Parts: structure tokens; C-alpha cells; sequence
């Protein structure tokens, strides 16, 4: 799984 | 040949979950270049964040940072739906160019970062050190931190059926799916991941009829 960071 | 020039560490990006995911392993030869295409972990995310690291620890904030940029614009969209490619290239000067392209919009952001740049030969001996003796920690974390996206995923996606359901979940089972997803956010903010597996499982006993619809 390839997921980027969830918002701030 | 006798010697080259190679990158000294793996070099990546922070995931989800605060994980470092590498897109050039160390002692890979320069120059060289690979692209891997990621996504969204929530639904709507219209603005994400490429953050570079240099280092070979699984917590992204162990390892060593070389910048930053954002990717604004994006279509807010499901999560899992956005095809976001990320390209690091290194030339044969040692400079690396980090690229983010979202493919529906065509967005694109850039960053180049200076060859002199990151960790000195003993910060490099070090590095290697420090992950080999941290090795299975390093591991247990980036279990853990699969565990947590998928618990996250699993609280989300239970909401949205509650809420979708309305009137026709009894009240009794609506009761006991709130009770157990309470004890799955709580155990998803600790270290242990059984714990966190095991609230999943008390939720699935409880989630049937919502899941009958």
C-alpha cells in the first residue's frame, strides 16, 4: 500500500 | 570496474501512518531513476504533501529530511481514487529531482535538492548501525502502522454504513456497532497491535445485520 499522509 | 558512485542510503517519502516508503534503495548505482504511483488514504484530499527523507529507519522521523513540497489542485475524489506519481531522479552530479504528478489533473510540483546534501559518511556508518540494532522495531512498527491505516479505514467505512442504514439497523445492533467502534478508536491511538485487530474483530461480531445491508 502506497497511501500519502492525510491532511493536517 | 573497481569503484563507482553509488547513493549511500535508501531514499523515500513519509506515508501514511508516519512510515518512511523508499523509491531508491541504498548502494544504488548513480544515476538512476524510479516512479511509483500513490493515492489518497481519505475521501475529498485535494492537497497533499511529498516529503523527502534520506535514511534506512521504517519511522520516517528517524531518518534524515531533504525538503519538502506540496500538490495542490487535485479533484477532491474517494480515497484510493487519485493516481499520484512520484519520480525521484538522480543525475550523474549526485542530484537528486523529486517530482509529484496527480495524472487526472495534470498537476505537477518539483523540487531539486544539492548532491553535498543529507548525511556524512559517519552519520552514514551510523544510520546503518542504528537500523540494524533496531531492526525488529522497526518492523513491529511498520506492522503496527498497517494495522492503525486499516483499523482507521474500518472505523470510517463502518460510520458511513451506520449512518447509510438509518432506520432500518435495530437499535439494539446500532447500540453495540457505537460501543465497539469507541474501543476501536481507543485502541488504534496505542502500540499494541493485537489489541487493535481483536477491537476489529469485536466490531465485525456486532456488525452483521449492518452488513446484511
Amino acid at each position: 500500500l502506497y497511501a500519502a499522509p492525510r491532511p493536517t | 570496474v573497481l569503484l563507482l558512485d553509488v547513493t549511500p542510503l535508501s531514499l523515500g517519502i513519509e506515508t501514511m501512518g508516519g512510515v518512511m516508503t523508499t523509491l531508491i534503495a541504498k548502494n544504488t548505482t548513480i544515476p538512476t531513476k524510479h516512479s511509483q504511483v500513490f493515492s489518497t488514504a481519505e475521501d475529498n484530499q485535494s492537497a497533499v504533501t511529498i516529503h523527502v527523507l534520506q535514511g534506512e529507519r521504517k519511522r520516517a522521523a528517524d531518518n534524515k529530511s531533504l525538503g519538502q513540497f506540496n500538490l495542490d489542485g487535485i479533484n477532491p475524489a474517494p480515497r484510493g481514487m487519485p493516481q499520484i506519481e512520484v519520480t525521484f531522479d538522480i543525475d550523474a552530479d549526485g542530484i537528486l529531482h523529486v517530482s509529484a504528478k496527480d495524472k487526472n489533473s495534470g498537476k505537477e510540483q518539483k523540487i531539486t535538492i544539492k548532491a553535498s546534501s543529507g548525511l556524512n559518511e559517519d552519520e552514514i556508518q551510523k544510520m546503518v548501525r542504528d537500523a540494524e540494532a533496531n531492526a525488529e522495531a522497526d518492523r513491529k512498527f511498520e506492522e503496527l502502522v498497517q494495522t492503525r491505516n486499516q483499523g482507521d479505514h474500518l472505523l470510517h467505512s463502518t460510520r458511513k454504513q451506520v449512518e447509510e442504514a438509518g432506520d432500518k439497523l435495530p437499535a439494539d445492533d446500532k447500540t453495540a456497532i457505537e460501543s465497539a467502534l469507541t474501543a476501536l478508536e481507543t485502541a488504534l491511538k496505542g502500540e499494541d497491535k493485537a489489541a487493535i485487530e481483536a477491537k476489529m474483530q469485536e466490531l465485525a461480531q456486532v456488525s452483521q445485520k449492518l452488513m446484511e445491508i
